[PDB]
């Protein structure tokens, strides 16, 4: 140890951490599916087959 | 239209001409905010009872009682300036120029 | 940040931790009143936290390893040299004074953190009530202008009265003389060269200034050279008081709350000491402000935050 | 220098022919873009500058107490 | 009375005696080698000789020593059909209708 | 902006207060019922500008 | 270098241009400033205007 | 300071001003605003010191006359229409009160006399609260009024509000009073623009909104209430010094910032109309701003004012408040320029 | 001032018509300038706070990239629906009222005059 | 003469000195109410009579 | 590498010279069209310019 | 330091504006200007004139 | 133009990236490799314009002025990494980060196809060099040369950004091919009349226009020395490059307007060549020789003829050049004997033998010395001014006198008498200036046999 | 004071002296009037007789201003035969500048107010002869 | 030698009131 008071972030919040991977990679796969549903729609809409 | 809905133009006008050219403490314009409270109530009441509206006469009473609160509000500031100056007038009230 | 509103809305009530034993006592006393271990007596008599005389490099010890930091990168004031020339051409007793206007600030603030957080009373020695009564002291022997006077009455004006005084109030009545000749058979080559005026002076201030208002705001009282030796009688008038003054009656869990979250952010504390005031004892131009800051800098653990320091040793700096 | 960096000619001009053509039809859709607005601002028989009035269906259609309405 | 506190004027550095050789660069001697030899190479060496060679070849620029070839060939053909030498009308007359007043 | 969250959601706040030939209790007619009725059947869907032209 | 030992407004009185011959280091009858013709000569003196 | 009665409060100013935005009668605009001016009091009163309440009477003061003046104009439009639906006004006269109403509410010249003294009063999240989010509703309100809207009227207040915002900002030392007179101006500015194309007026609100929330959220982060203070936070965090150069620089409209994305584009709704001398004189008092903004900046960062001795024990110490959407709003108020077009969103 | 065209279908951030038109790809420079906002954003979020700029924060770094690049592609989505919209009205009144949009007939350059001013 | 003075004083040292006159005169209020409301009435008054803001 | 820097900017070069291709390839809509070099296609060669 | 301070900084704030330096200045500042303007006036005046009544000699002038 | 607005921004974490000893170096390295490559631009034609995109192009006019900027921007490095040897890593890479940003402002600024994205990108090359000003200035009063130069520089462009926003919104496009190609004469009219003012008053402030020039005198002097060559070499010649092309936009005007600007150069230039025969201030001498050949140039550019047009753009290139050099010798001198004064430092030939001789080219290139390209391109003007009218060859001769009488007069007092006593830090000749100086004039020698790459877009 | 400025427009220029005259000094009252009122009402006057002091002084001095520049203009413009040239309103403005000049006891503000007022009145002339529209309509 | 930086003068003429 280097310092007498322990700091507040000294140790990592894995709650925290685990919740920011859990929502960086539920929004990336609801953006990639999202972007899958429209542009099907979109081929079937316009006839792009 | 009717000479009262002038007469009563004319009040609010008198009313206006009170409200922003005084000389005493901030009671005169609370008293000239209550005569536009006054006058705009019973220029309200007059229109909704002529014309035969009849759901509008939930107008005239909820233009009392909001702003009335607000009124309220406003005698709260006087006694703040009544619990700092000792008197409310508002040639005491140049503090925040500089 | 810890504690927030959320705890407070979650039921965290500082009153709950608020015994009867919970009381900040501070001690007072001349140069060499021999205090100093006085309180720590009431320490292990009341249970209470003590706190020594917050020093030059008590800023220093609270935070990082605790180790004294040179006097470069904090304080640029010695009391040794003022001890030498009081009168100095560069203003040492003034900016030593400020300097230690401020630790005792820091000190007084975390003292209040503490007792507000844990619940248990505070001891300490020379609150920040009590220092003017040095400063003063200077200004009746001439070791200060009058400029000074006054801006260090703004600031102790400006930082004071978002504070509440202590409990409890001690002063150890010590003669001229008897100071003057315990600084004598003490040893410190350096001390005796202050005149004994200084120390009337001190006393005069104690007698006239400080004394008349805690006798009225708050709970004071006074010993002579040798009761304060007896630990026992001290220890039993303070258990056996009546608090009826002071503004420690009338405060609700919103105050006290309000209370523990400006204690806890310890730049909105320090905020107003160092006002925009140019008095040429304190003020210090940009090269070497620029210097000694590209120094402090470099030094090892305060680069960056006290959890990102890769240098002292610190893991997962990536997941934080 | 020819061969292994400089485009030929011929490519820098058809280039410049496609650029020009989108220029100038872009050119020509932004004076009708202007023309347009002015024109039905002024009739206001438009989708856009629609200023809204009262939906007809608040309308209460039930005979009344008085029939003389 | 004394003003603020300030350091005294830092006097100006002398590099060449800390250094015999060095080139106002830097303090240590190898990077400053490293720089001179980066400055002499890639600022005469390589932009200066190439850029030399190269504005020294370009493509026949603006297509205009072509041009002159085209001339080469034209008055070749208007010495040989009896045409005057240049025209004083850029375009063809039958083409042009004049506003009529 | 005019945010329109009663026709979003489709719930009425303040639609009936709004005109004056609007449903009332007892259904007791205004002066100007038929006017106002006929003013609004010739200026509905049509825009402000062509209404007031 | 300092502020009061630069060239300053137009002196007036015997005082100020005392303080002048002072700054500029010549006699207090030997500094003959220019006239206030409001040009910007300031309280530069006048030399006799002689070739070096 | 309850935290409960904190919440309660906040969500009675914004209850109040989403009233204001989503009905569709002139008694619930009324009733929000009402609620807003009432809920809002508090805020101005939460440091409890003489000011504060010197500073909150002449606010209720000012929005009481307009709110009077508000039913007036409602009242005349009643009589003229005898309907009551959010549109444009049947009623030459109550156009004029209903304009200086909301000129009266929104701090706009020559009705803005208590916008410079308001904002010296209060603290910096109550100061942030009313040149925030307190101009958003009557800006919904004169979106919807703008086909009665005389044209006279709304020009000659725009111009006479950018005109003397900038000349009371030029001489104004302190940080609020300077943030009160470039709001004023800033109004003075999107309201210029408002009869043509309201899709401009929308556009320069939400920017000046941001950027106004960058510069507060960078105030009481530093904790910096005047020019010397703002001056010596040098020693404390040169990168915050960065922030404010960067963020006053895109403050006065210099590309490539964003803040110069509303008003080049509400001069590309000047010429459309043929108005030229307009967006020059307004340009021109755009200078007047960037003026007083180059001499805070001056001040802040591209110098090195000289600092006390204490600010040692402040290096010791990280910077523990709140500091919230500080990056996010910095960097949506610096390099939003090559996404312009996204004003379309906003028809 | 498009308030009339949105009015039957109100607080509709991206309705069934949208759908319509060619969705933007996730290769979109415009996307990725926004990605790169989010980027500045989490290094300034960082530089702040005065933590390691590059090292320290990145699954904060990442929702702050994902985040941007989220809100961007449904606002570039919500820009190009109002373009088409725009667009197609435009058409769409052209089309409908020719009386005031005359076809003008192009004359060549070999009868028209230009004046010519010289220059000496 | 020219260069240093005149140049100096026509165009950018008039319009400075314009903008702090004029600057100095707008914000030497006394910070009075009665004041502000008396001249809310006169700009009342004179955009209701001497422009005609209503027709 | 140890000199990993050193590379940054050529490849950052010559993709961004790729780039300029693919925006060559965004703008053929008048590819073998221009009345000066209108030419009938040689056999083995599908593009006049690529 | 003193001379070049005089010379280069010190000649605006000691500056008065009155009679002889508005008469010097509306001498060499703007008199020149006119006179050059009036006399390249006439001169490109009488050169269009005899151009375009084609009298100048223009015969072997085709750099221009 | 993708091809070299992506190296910049490859240089920028290049430069945020290195140690704090190997920053130098490698900018210097990749800067000058992207000066190599910045000749595949000269791919040129004398009837079209070499276009890249709907947003780039080059002609043969903006193509040596691009150049000549990520030419400058090495020599930039090179110049200004000794002053800052004693300051903070940070704000070293801060610097050499505004100097990358402003290189590719500049790039991006010259090769902008329409109009409004010139317009924009013109005002934002105003921050970085008003932040290199206001923060790494030497004197007192950079504070006023910083407001000045901006203020300036805004309020001509405000009016030029609402005439550009007019034609746009009247015509229907600001692209330079399609005005070209859409291009209407504007009759003698008021509304023309200000149409004119308002598109010229914004290039003849930054050129500076004589009247308006005073925001030089300041903002040279005070400016360090990248400073001073970005506002001496570039910014003038990006005003010049703005006013030929909005003048194809304003005839048969101009014709009958330009009488009174052209002549506020044609006496103007005289006499502030005069303040240049008594100045005890070295880079005010150079700012107003600059200020003297921007006035040719307005001269040239405002009469509209071809001759004109490529003695204008020759004299750009060269002026540029040797402006930068003689403020690359000011700044050497200055940081040798720690004073801006002319008169203090005298014969300096005796002790710098190879300074005396770089002295003495500078000094000759400055007054148009044949072949060189500074009098091709002066000459060029002399003869399209002369085909303009007869008698101004005398306000064009007698310049030619009052230029030698100064910069001779500079080569004198500098480097011929008997030395200084006091003064005995004169070090010997550091590798660094002469490496700079000789890549500041060796390009100009080696461009004298053959200018016809610099020579405009018509030749 | 919509119609006063009609009124002013309505007489052609440099055609009778003494309507345009008393139409300029009107229009120089009323902006005098304005002046002065909104002094008082801001600048609390000592007493009745210096408050009715300085609004006699501001209202007689706009009025002075609008005289002569009215009148200034006129005699110009019928001593040049040309009513559309703004040469005359230019001289007009002018002489309101040194009116005011010689009014404040001053003569370089005398000359700015010259240089000023009769760029302004030029501009006023550029605005009447080619239709330039400050206050312009919506149109599209 | 060293750059400039604003003394006390300079934040005295910065530090009123009203400027
Ligand atoms: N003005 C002052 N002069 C000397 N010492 C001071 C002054 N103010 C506070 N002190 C501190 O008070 C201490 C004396 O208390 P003590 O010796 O513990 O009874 C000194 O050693 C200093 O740390």
């Amino acid at each position: 140890k280097f310092y007498i008071q322990e700091p507040p972030h000294g140790s990592p919040n894995w709650l925290k951490v685990g919740l920011t991977l859990g929502t960086s990679a539920f929004l990336w796969i609801y953006l990639i599916k999202q972007h899958n549903e429209d542009v099907l729609e979109y081929k079937r809409r316009n006839g792009l087959e | 239209m009717s000479l009262v809905y002038m007469n009563i133009m004319m009040a609010f006008t008198v009313s206006l001409t009170g409200l922003l050219m005084y000389r005493s403490h901030l009671m005169s314009s609370l008293l000239c905010l209550e005569g536009m409270m006054l006058s705009l109530f019973i220029l309200a009441t007059l229109m909704i009872l002529n014309s035969h509206f009849t759901l509008a006469s939930m107008m005239p009473i909820i233009l009392l009682v909001f702003a009335a609160c607000e009124a309220a509000l406003g005698l709260s500031l006087l006694v703040m300036v009544s619990n700092t100056y000792g008197t409310d007038y508002v040639q005491n009230l140049n503090l925040l120029q500089c | 940040l810890q504690y927030g509103p959320l705890a407070y809305i979650l039921g965290e009530k500082t009153t709950k931790k608020m015994t009867e034993n919970s009381k900040l006592i501070t001690v007072d006393g001349n140069i060499c009143s021999g205090k100093s271990k006085l309180a720590k007596e009431v320490a292990e008599k009341l249970g209470l936290k003590h706190f020594p005389e917050a020093g030059i490099h008590y800023a220093d010890s609270t935070t990082g390893d605790g180790k004294p930091l040179p006097v470069r990168f904090s304080g640029n004031c010695s009391l040794e040299k003022f001890y030498d020339d009081p009168k100095s051409n560069d203003g040492n007793s003034y900016r030593l004074q400020a300097w230690l206007y401020a630790s005792r600030l820091l000190q007084y603030a975390d003292a209040l953190e503490h007792l507000l957080s844990t619940g248990q009373g505070v001891v300490l020695e020379r609150s920040i009530y009590s220092d003017f009564v040095f400063l003063e002291a200077m200004y009746r022997q001439g070791f200060i202008r009058k400029q000074c006077v006054d801006h260090y009455n703004q600031v102790k004006k400006v930082t004071v009265c978002e504070y509440l005084p202590p409990h409890v109030v001690i002063y150890v009545d010590v003669p001229v003389s008897e100071v003057q000749s315990r600084i004598q058979k003490k040893g410190n080559p350096h001390e005796m060269k202050i005149t004994s005026a200084y120390l009337q002076d001190i006393e005069n201030v104690y007698k006239g200034t400080f004394l008349p208002e805690m006798s009225e705001k708050c709970e004071v009282l006074q010993y002579s050279a040798w009761e304060a030796e007896d630990a026992e009688k001290v220890v039993e008038d303070i258990q056996y008081l009546k608090y009826d003054k002071g503004p420690w009656l009338d405060q609700d869990d919103r105050k006290l709350h309000n209370l523990r979250m400006l204690v806890q952010d310890k730049l909105e504390v320090l905020n107003y000491t160092s006002i925009p005031v140019f008095l040429p004892e304190v003020t210090i131009g940009a090269h070497q402000s620029d210097r000694v800051f590209q120094e402090f800098t470099e030094l090892p653990g305060r680069k960056y935050r006290a959890g990102y320091n890769e240098d002292v040793g610190d893991k997962w700096i990536w997941l934080k | 220098i020819a061969r292994t960096f400089f485009d030929a000619p011929e490519k820098n001009y058809e280039r410049t022919m496609a650029i020009l053509q989108i220029e100038s039809e872009k050119a020509e859709l932004r004076l009708k873009e202007l023309e347009v607005r002015r024109l039905m601002r002024a009739k206001g028989d438009g989708p856009w500058f629609q200023y809204p009035t009262i939906d007809k269906a608040l309308i209460d259609h039930s005979p009344k107490a008085t029939p003389d309405n | 009375t004394l003003r603020w506190q300030e350091d005294p004027e830092p006097e100006d550095e002398n590099l060449y005696e800390k250094n015999p050789d060095s080139h106002g660069y830097d303090k240590d001697p190898a990077v400053d080698v490293w720089n001179m030899r980066v400055v002499f190479f890639f600022g005469f060496s390589i932009v200066l000789v190439l850029g030399s060679t190269f504005v020294a070849y370009l493509p026949d620029y603006r297509m205009q020593e072509w041009a002159r070839r085209e001339a080469e060939r034209l008055v070749k053909y208007r010495e040989a059909h009896g045409l005057p030498l240049m025209e004083s009308n850029c375009f063809d007359p039958s083409k042009i209708q004049l506003p009529e007043d | 902006p005019f945010f329109d969250v009663q026709k979003k959601l489709g719930v009425d706040l303040d639609h009936w207060m709004t005109i004056q030939s609007a449903e009332q209790p007892h259904r007791i007619p205004a002066r100007c019922h038929a006017f106002e009725k006929e003013w609004i059947e010739c200026a509905h869907g049509i825009g402000s500008i062509r209404a007031e032209k | 270098i300092t502020k009061d030992m630069l060239p300053g407004p137009y002196p007036k009185t015997p005082e100020e241009r005392a303080a002048a011959a002072k700054k500029y280091n010549m006699r207090v009858e030997d500094y003959e400033p220019y006239p206030d013709d409001g040009m910007g000569y300031g309280d530069y003196p006048k030399l006799p205007d002689r070739s070096q | 300071m309850n935290p409960i009665i904190l919440i309660i409060i906040l969500m009675t100013v914004m209850l109040g001003t989403i009233i204001v935005m989503i009905s569709t009668h002139w008694l619930l605009i009324w009733i929000g605003f009402e609620m807003n001016m009432l809920a809002i009091i508090p805020i101005m009163m939460k440091k409890h010191n003489p000011r504060a309440t010197e500073a909150s009477t002449k606010y209720f003061l000012t929005q009481s006359t307009a709110s009077m003046l508000l039913m007036m104009a409602i009242i005349i439009n009643l009589m003229f229409s005898g309907q009551w639906t959010v549109m444009k006004l049947f009623n030459p006269m109550a156009s004029m009160l209903m304009t200086m109403a909301l000129a009266m509410k929104l701090g706009m010249a020559p009705f803005h006399f208590w916008v410079p003294e308001v904002t010296q009063g209060i603290p910096l999240s109550s100061g942030l609260i009313l040149l925030t989010w307190q101009k958003l509703a009557p800006m919904s309100v004169l979106y919807q009024i703008l086909p009665s809207i005389n044209l006279d009227l709304i020009l000659t207040l725009s111009i006479l509000s950018i005109t003397i915002g900038g000349w009371g900002g030029l001489n104004q030392t302190q940080l609020r009073k300077i943030m009160a007179y470039s709001s004023i101006a800033h109004m003075g500015w999107m309201t210029a623009v408002l009869l043509y194309n309201p899709t401009m007026t929308l556009l320069n609100l939400i920017i000046y909104i941001i950027m106004t929330s960058t510069m507060f959220t960078l105030f009481m982060a530093n904790s910096t209430t005047t020019t010397l203070s703002l001056s010596h936070t040098w020693n404390k965090a040169p990168i915050m010094t960065i922030l404010v150069l960067i963020t006053l620089l895109s403050m006065g409209g210099l590309p490539p910032l964003s803040g110069f994305m509303p008003k080049w584009m509400i001069i590309q709704e000047m010429t459309k109309n043929d108005s030229i001398i307009l967006p020059t004189l307004m340009a021109i008092t755009a200078l007047l701003n960037l003026y007083f903004y180059m001499r805070l900046t001056y001040s802040t960062a591209l110098t090195m004012f000289p600092s006390t001795n204490n600010m040692k024990m402040k290096w010791q110490f990280p910077t523990t408040k709140r500091m919230t959407l500080l990056p996010t709003m910095t960097v949506l108020s610096t390099m939003l320029l090559p996404l312009t077009p996204i004003l379309s969103i906003l028809e | 001032m498009m308030t009339g065209r949105q009015a039957r279908a109100p607080l509709q951030f991206l309705p069934d018509e949208a759908r319509s038109l060619p969705p933007p790809k996730l290769t979109d420079p415009r996307l990725a300038y926004i990605g790169f906002l989010g980027y500045c954003s989490g290094l300034i979020d960082n530089a702040i706070r005065r933590r390691p700029v590059l090292s320290a924060g990145l699954h904060r770094q990442f929702l702050y990239i994902t985040s941007f690049v989220f809100v961007g592609y449904y606002l570039l989505k919500r820009q190009d629906y109002m373009y088409a919209v725009r667009d197609h009205d435009m058409f769409s009144y052209i089309k409908s009222h020719p009386e005031d949009f005359p076809e003008k007939d192009k004359k060549t350059y070999r009868e028209v005059f230009e004046e010519f001013h010289p220059v000496r | 003469l020219l260069d240093l003075i005149w140049l100096e004083t026509i165009l950018p040292k008039t319009i400075s000195l314009a903008q702090m006159k004029m600057s100095t005169t707008i914000t030497s209020q006394k910070g009075l109410i009665k004041l502000y409301f008396l001249s809310f009435l006169i700009t009342i008054l004179i955009s209701t009579t001497l422009l005609n803001f209503h027709e | 590498r140890d000199h990993w820097i050193h590379v940054l900017v050529p490849v950052g070069f010559v993709f961004g010279y790729y780039l300029d291709r693919k925006n060559d390839e965004k703008l053929a809509a008048f590819r073998n069209k221009s009345l000066l070099y209108k030419r009938e296609l040689k056999p083995q060669e599908e593009v006049t310019w690529k | 330091i003193r001379w070049t301070c005089a010379r280069s900084a010190n000649v605006y704030p000691n500056f008065r504006p009155n009679t002889k330096t508005s008469l010097l200045g509306a001498l060499f500042g703007i008199g020149p200007l006119i006179f050059w303007y009036y006399v390249f006036k006439t001169d490109r005046d009488r050169k269009e004139k005899l151009i375009q009544e084609g009298k100048l000699d223009r015969t072997f002038n085709i750099s221009y | 133009m993708l091809k070299y607005i992506i190296p910049t921004m490859m240089l920028m974490p290049l430069t945020w990236l290195s140690k704090n000893s190997m920053i130098w170096i490698n900018t210097t390295l990749h800067s000058l490799l992207i000066s190599l490559t910045s000749l595949l631009l000269l791919n040129q034609f004398g009837d079209n314009s070499l276009n890249f995109s709907l947003t780039f192009f080059s002609d043969s006019l903006s193509t040596p002025l691009l150049i000549l900027t990520m030419w400058l921007l090495p020599l930039m490095l090179m110049a200004s990494q000794h002053h800052l040897s004693k300051e903070n890593l940070a704000r070293k890479k801060l610097f050499i980060s505004m100097l990358i940003l402003l290189q590719l402002f500049l790039i991006m600024t010259f090769t902008a196809t329409e109009l409004i994205f010139f317009y924009i990108m013109f005002e934002a090359t105003l921050v970085p060099t008003l932040i290199i000003i206001t923060r790494w200035g030497n004197q007192t009063e950079r504070l006023n040369a910083g407001l000045y130069f901006l203020f300036y520089t805004l309020a001509g462009s405000l009016p030029l950004l609402v005439a550009l926003i007019y034609i746009q919104n009247t015509m229907g496009s600001l692209n330079f091919l399609i005005l070209q190609y859409w291009v209407q004469p504007m009759p003698n009219s008021w509304s023309n009349t200000f149409m004119w003012l308002a598109c010229m008053m914004a290039f003849m402030v930054k050129m500076p226009l004589y009247g308006l020039h005073l925001w030089l005198p300041k903002a040279h002097v005070e400016a360090p020395i990248a400073g001073s060559m970005v506002l001496a070499a570039i910014l003038l010649k990006l005003g010049g490059y703005g006013m030929m092309r909005i003048t194809l936009l304003l005839n048969p005007i101009t014709d009958f307007m330009a009488y009174p600007f052209i002549m506020l150069s044609l006496w103007g230039m005289i006499m502030t060549s005069s303040i240049c025969l008594r100045q005890t201030d070295l880079k005010s001498l150079i700012a107003y020789s600059s200020v003297s050949h921007m006035a040719l140039v307005i001269v040239a550019i405002l009469i509209q003829t071809p001759w004109s047009y490529m003695g204008a753009t020759a004299l750009m290139i060269a002026h540029g050049l040797t402006s930068s050099m003689l403020f690359c010798l000011a700044n050497s001198n200055y940081e040798r004997v720690h004073s801006r004064t002319m008169i203090l430092a005298r014969g300096l030939q005796t002790l710098l033998p190879l300074m005396a001789a770089w002295w003495l080219l500078a000094s000759l290139t400055n007054l148009a010395l044949p072949p060189s390209i500074n009098l091709i391109g002066e000459l060029f003007v002399v003869m399209s001014t002369f085909s303009w009218s007869n008698i101004t060859i005398i306000l064009m001769g007698l310049n030619m006198v009052i230029t030698a009488l100064y910069s001779l007069y500079m080569l004198i007092t500098t480097q011929r008498g008997k030395h200084t006593h006091h003064i005995n830090n004169i070090l010997p000749s550091f590798t660094r200036e002469n490496a700079l100086m000789s890549l500041h004039m060796l390009p100009l020698l080696l461009l004298s046999l053959n200018p016809k790459i610099i020579l405009g877009p018509l030749y | 004071a919509k119609t006063l400025l009609h009124q002013y427009w309505d007489i052609p220029e440099g055609t009778e002296c003494h309507r345009k005259t008393y139409a300029a000094t009107s229009i120089g009252g009323a902006s005098g009037l304005v002046v002065s009122a909104y002094s008082v009402a801001l600048k609390t006057p000592t007493s009745f007789l210096e408050g009715v002091a300085r609004t006699g002084r501001y209202t007689f001095t706009a009025a002075a201003i609008g005289a002569i520049f009215g009148l200034t203009s006129c005699i110009s413009a019928q001593v040049r035969e040309k009513p559309d040239d703004p040469l005359n309103y230019l001289i007009g403005g002018c002489a309101g500048g040194l009116t005011l000049g010689a009014r404040t006891r001053s003569y370089g503000i005398g000359a700015a107010a010259c240089a000023y007022m009769g760029l302004t009145a030029a501009l006023v002339k550029m605005g009447q002869l080619e239709g330039w529209k400050v206050f312009a309509e919506p149109k599209v | 030698a060293r750059q400039w930086q604003p003394d006390v003068e300079w934040a005295e003429q910065y530090g009123g009131a009203v400027m």
